[PDB]
């Protein structure tokens, strides 16, 4: 499968996630997507197929994870932007105030701005805290999805957000709307893992 | 918020 950020993939044949971003540790090929949406050795499956399985995460403190792909997975430095791509540049962190988008199976590609940075979110599990909010909507199935700049820079993946009875929060204004992801610096420090950028 |  090529492996794009936003796209869908399934864990253990039940729960859908969203891939967030290509990342290699060494020859190893893999991406990072979100920690609550596996536990490590669940098998990842893209349209069907078995691409790899997750090799390690955290949830909930924190919410991390990423797949370890089999050699014939490609990677690729894009994020899914409808029929379109947006190209992976690097993971400069973006400001409070700067607008960013995200990708996921559920709600496509959305955009809006960073609200607030080091948010705590109170789930069923326990709290994960140190989450940036921003105000672009996401639904359920985002989760694990990119968060990224128009210029590319990665900035970290779908965690969770204040979803209402339709599954997203995309029909409340912006203004009400905290969708929150999980930064990608401290992920890519924690396993070792670098970008792939185009 | 939830997770997602």
């Amino acid at each position: 499968a090529n492996i794009v950020g936003g796209i869908e993939y399934s864990i253990n044949n039940a729960s859908l996630c969203s891939v967030g971003f290509s990342v290699t540790r060494g020859a190893t090929k893999g991406f990072v997507t979100a920690g609550h949406c596996g536990t490590v050795n669940a098998t990842a499956r893209i349209g069907g197929a078995v691409v790899g399985t997750f090799a390690a995460r955290v949830f909930p403190g924190n919410d991390r994870a990423w797949v370890s792909l089999t050699s014939a997975q490609t990677l690729l430095p894009r994020v899914a932007n409808g029929s379109s791509f947006v190209t992976v540049r690097g993971s400069t962190e973006a400001a409070v105030g700067a607008a960013v988008c995200r990708s996921g199976r559920t709600t496509g590609y959305q955009c809006g701005t960073i609200t607030a940075k080091n948010v705590t979110a109170n789930y069923a599990e326990g709290a994960v805290r140190g989450l940036t909010q921003g105000n672009a909507c996401a639904g359920r199935g985002d989760s694990g999805g990119s968060w990224i700049t128009s210029a590319g820079q990665a900035q970290g993946v779908m965690s969770g957000a204040n979803v209402q009875s339709n599954g997203n929060n995309c029909g409340i204004p912006a203004s009400q709307r905290s969708s929150l992801f999980e930064r990608l610096q401290p992920i890519l420090s924690q396993y070792g893992l670098s970008l792939v950028t185009g | 918020a939830a997770p997602a």
